[PDB]
């Protein structure tokens, strides 16, 4: 995984504090998805932090 | 991600959870566009990108005393092979490509230069299995012997003052060591041999290179023969020792049997060590044997321009005070040249010519560097005759007994400074081997101020041939006297209430300092000069007088001024007396070694408007020397008090677990940024494969790793701590990870409490993971 870039930075700003929902951007840095995906149809709540 | 040097030629990326990344495994030298015969030497990270210097198995370099083109590869046996340094950046996983490729070429030889060279003559390496009898050589001509002759004893008192040796009280002070026996000495065009006597004082050939081929090397190939294969090489082995097998694993390059010439060796070892500033990069040799040389390489350098290093001839270092340096210089070799052909360093007006570079490092765009002091003295070439001839001219420069107490006087004491001084003297119920008076001082009360003099007649000043010689240790003097083993065992101390130990400013000096950009630029201006010789200044730089520990020795127990009658002994007295008991993988005990100097920025907060601080650790034979500097100046750590010891230097000594370790087995020295700790990796497979009876080596497997952490009162932490009036220090301790098995690749500092270790106990990897207590290990079962 990729702790050297986004993951430098507190888990603050990684997802939104309201909906606590990880936000858009972040998703394909965790998540194996195949090729020509919607990545719409798919979201990451955090349960824990 | 972490980097790891799975062999001579690849480099695997891991992850911080000590997995590898898959499709990372690279052949950098591949990459970089260079043959089979590179291999990576240094590995450095500078930006974001990977810094690597290469040099190959099959580079040959020539000296020819003639021309202008003195020193150059030898294209005619296709050992054209240069060293390279490579730039090398990410494009994704890890994807490597070549960013800048800088070529190492051969030194500018100046005419000036070449009439030093062309005479210019050097001691074979030292060896992991080199024995204090084996540096051992044969006692010169007393001063008396040299300027006034035999049967003349009578007149010491009356003609010394037609000698210039006005009122000194040593006619029996040696004036050098015989280059007829011993260590063999070669010029830059003749090769170095695998054989090392037994007894230096009786076996050897010294200089002697055509009466070691005729008649010797015979005597030593049937005494000393290599082994073939397995077994324990049936030889007898009672007058000389094989160290093949020992040349071979510090880096000496072969043409089968027979080493290459001393150019080449020299060359191979210059291209060892690598830093990155942002205008520069710095390539200096290895702690084995001697560098005359180093690059400093402009980064904006054009791809086909030819990088030419600048040599330490005209690296005007500072010894401390002026006074340090001219002790230096003054024995390097004669003055005046009344003969024409009696060139040395001294007479051409250079400096300090060989350094034994313990480490190169950059921080905050600053070099740093360290290493010991190479012996460079002159020596008789006169073939028919004088009374010098066949003999190197050096002596001890140890202070005297009644000098003044306080660094700064004892190191400016005039003692030793332009010819010998010391010998015997008995004092009260004891001795000394260090002169008891200097100035006016006598006995009986004050005389005339006693004078010293280069030991060259001054008759026989026409018809001498004083050339320029080279050592391979931080020893001058290999004479066969007591003072020579005081001298490197630091057994020198004064009488006086308040007792400190009397430096020498000639024999195991260490030397280290700071370089700022703007030095390097000069340096580099000294390179690529073309008629004589520019000389460079390096200001921040210091020196130390740092002997082998005495307990390395049999027979010695203590350092004080009070010295037993067995002490006066001949078997604790001479270098061919001296018996070893030195656990650090070294067969001698006399001369001292220093390896991986590494900077780092300490982790603890400082005073608010202050720089953070920054210090450099080296590994010393006996101990651990931190470096201390001042951020704000980005100079040495000073003090206003003369009299304390420079405050940029502390020494820390090692125990039995420190000592323990073999030195000659150093493969990578880290720093961690978030712990402020220092990890000394030693792989033991380093270790030669026979030893000096060509016997099989059964520890040549596994690893030790060494922590040093800084200890004391460091500065800016609060208004107290502005200034400091104590040299803060480090601590070496060993970590806790170790294998006498399996053989290592790498070590991962995985994260601050945590790191990995990779090994082969087959061929088959296995990661260890490790729990770091701060600096001190334990492996965890549960961690795999």
């Amino acid at each position: 995984i990729d702790f050297n870039r986004l993951f430098t930075l507190p888990v603050t700003e990684l997802f939104d504090p309201n909906t606590m929902f990880v936000y858009d951007q972040y998703v394909p840095l965790l998540v194996n998805l195949p090729s020509g995906f919607d990545q719409a149809s798919i979201r990451l709540k955090v349960i824990s932090y | 991600t972490f980097l790891v040097k799975e062999d001579s030629k690849n480099v695997t990326a891991y992850t911080p959870f000590a997995t590898p990344i898959t499709d990372s495994k690279s052949d950098l030298v591949s990459l970089a566009q260079l043959d089979s015969s590179y291999q990576i030497a240094d590995q450095t990270i500078h930006n974001t990108n990977l810094f690597v210097l290469f040099k190959s198995r099959d580079v040959k370099v020539k000296y020819e005393s003639s021309g202008s083109n003195n020193i150059s590869f030898d294209s005619t046996s296709q050992g054209e092979k240069p060293s390279y340094v490579v730039e090398f950046t990410n494009s994704t996983g890890i994807k490597w490509t070549m960013v800048k490729k800088y070529q190492l070429d051969v030194p500018n030889v100046s005419s000036d230069m070449n009439q030093v060279l062309k005479n210019l003559i050097l001691e074979q390496p030292l060896t992991k299995y080199t024995l204090n009898s084996s540096l051992a050589k044969e006692k010169g001509k007393t001063q008396r012997e040299v300027h006034l002759g035999s049967g003349q004893a009578n007149q010491w008192t009356s003609q010394r003052n037609q000698h210039d040796l006005n009122n000194n009280p040593s006619p029996n002070a040696s004036t050098g060591f015989k280059l007829t026996t011993g260590n063999a000495y070669r010029k830059l065009s003749e090769s170095w041999p695998i054989y090392e006597p037994i007894d230096g004082t009786k076996q050897g050939k010294g200089k002697d290179s055509s009466g070691w081929s005729s008649t010797e090397e015979n005597e030593a190939k049937n005494d000393a023969p290599s082994v073939s294969g397995g077994g324990s090489s049936s030889g007898t082995f009672n007058k000389y020792l094989n160290t093949k097998q020992a040349l071979e694993s510090i880096g000496i390059l072969f043409d089968d049997q027979t080493p290459r010439n001393v150019i080449t060796q020299l060359y191979y070892a210059s291209t060892s060590k690598l830093a990155v500033t942002n205008n520069h990069i710095v390539v200096m040799g290895n702690s084995f044997l001697p560098s005359m040389w180093y690059w400093v390489v402009e980064r904006s350098a054009q791809e086909n321009a030819s990088n030419k290093p600048t040599w330490f001839a005209n690296t005007n270092l500072d010894w401390g005070e002026d006074k340090q340096k001219q002790f230096v210089e003054n024995q390097l070799g004669y003055k005046e040249t009344t003969s024409t052909n009696s060139h040395n360093f001294h007479s051409k007006s250079f400096t300090q010519p060989a350094y034994l570079i313990s480490g190169i490092d950059s921080v905050n765009d600053q070099i740093i560097f360290s290493g010991f002091k190479a012996g460079s003295v002159g020596y008789d070439s006169s073939s028919s005759s004088s009374s010098t001839k066949d003999q190197a001219l050096a002596w001890s420069t140890t202070t005297s007994l009644d000098s003044k107490t306080g660094y700064k006087d004892l190191v400016t004491n005039d003692t030793g400074l332009n010819g010998p001084i010391n010998g015997s003297f008995s004092i009260q119920d004891t001795f000394s081997f260090v002169v008891p008076y200097s100035g006016n001082h006598t006995n009986n009360g004050t005389t005339g101020p006693i004078k010293t003099a280069y030991p060259v007649k001054k008759d026989q000043k026409s018809t001498v041939k004083i050339n320029s010689l080279i050592n391979a240790t931080p020893l001058n003097s290999y004479g066969d006297e007591g003072i020579g083993v005081f001298d490197a065992l630091g057994l020198n101390y004064n009488f006086k209430s308040n007792q400190e130990r009397l430096p020498s400013r000639t024999d195991q000096i260490f030397v280290y300092g700071i370089v700022s950009p703007n030095e390097l630029r000069s340096a580099k201006s000294s390179a690529d000069s073309t008629g004589s010789d520019t000389k460079v200044n390096w200001s921040n730089t210091q020196s130390r007088y740092l002997p082998v520990p005495y307990n390395y020795s049999e027979g010695i127990i203590d350092a004080d001024g009070f010295k037993r009658p067995e002490n006066r002994g001949a078997s604790v007295t001479t270098f061919s007396g001296l018996k070893s008991i030195a656990p650090d993988g070294f067969a001698n005990s006399i001369a001292n070694f220093s390896v991986g100097l590494k900077a780092g920025i300490d982790p603890n907060p400082v005073m608010s408007g202050k720089k953070a601080n920054y210090g450099a650790v080296v590994l010393t034979r006996g101990g651990v020397v931190r470096l201390n500097f001042n951020p704000g100046n980005d100079s040495l750590l000073s003090t206003t008090d003369n009299n304390i010891a420079p405050i940029s230097f502390s020494f820390t000594p090692f125990t039995a677990a420190e000592s323990a370790v073999d030195l000659t087995t150093f493969k990578e020295v880290t720093y961690n940024q978030e712990s402020g700790l220092w990890s000394y990796i030693f792989d033991s497979s380093l270790k030669p494969s026979h030893d000096g009876k060509q016997t099989p080596v059964t520890d040549n497997m596994g690893f030790s790793v060494i922590t040093v952490s800084r200890t004391g009162i460091e500065l800016n932490q609060d208004q107290a701590t502005t200034t400091l009036d104590v040299a803060p220090s480090a601590l070496a301790v060993q970590s806790g990870i170790q294998s006498t098995t399996q053989t290592l690749t790498g070590v991962l500092p995985l994260s601050e409490e945590f790191s990995a270790v990779i090994a082969k106990d087959s061929d088959q990897n296995k990661i260890d993971i490790y729990k770091n207590n701060n600096g001190l290990f334990e492996i965890d079962t549960q961690l795999s």
